[PDB]
């Protein structure tokens, strides 16, 4: 779940969050 | 004291498993019905 930006949390890292609905958008 | 700081509650029910203290505090906030992001967004305020 999403809450806020990437500035107030100490220790946050880059990564990718996969979206299940996007592959279904094509068809 | 050393166990409950470096391992939380894990050492009382088995082997001691390390976990960072600010992250352990997030677990305990969840116990009282408060989301994790509340702690992480006020870590400097809570610690003080
Ligand atoms: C997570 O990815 C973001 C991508 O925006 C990184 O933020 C940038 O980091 C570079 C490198 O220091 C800076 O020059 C930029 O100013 C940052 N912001 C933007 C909008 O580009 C961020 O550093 C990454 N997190 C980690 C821990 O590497």
């Amino acid at each position: 779940f999403v809450s806020g930006n990437c500035d107030v949390v100490i220790g946050i890292v880059n990564n990718t969050v996969y979206d299940p609905l996007q592959p279904e958008l094509d068809s | 004291l050393a166990g409950t700081i470096t391992s939380g509650w894990t050492f009382g029910a088995g082997p001691a498993l390390q976990i960072p203290f600010p992250m352990q505090m997030a677990y305990r906030f969840n116990g009282i019905g408060v989301t994790q992001n509340v702690l992480y967004e006020n870590q400097k305020l809570i610690a003080n």
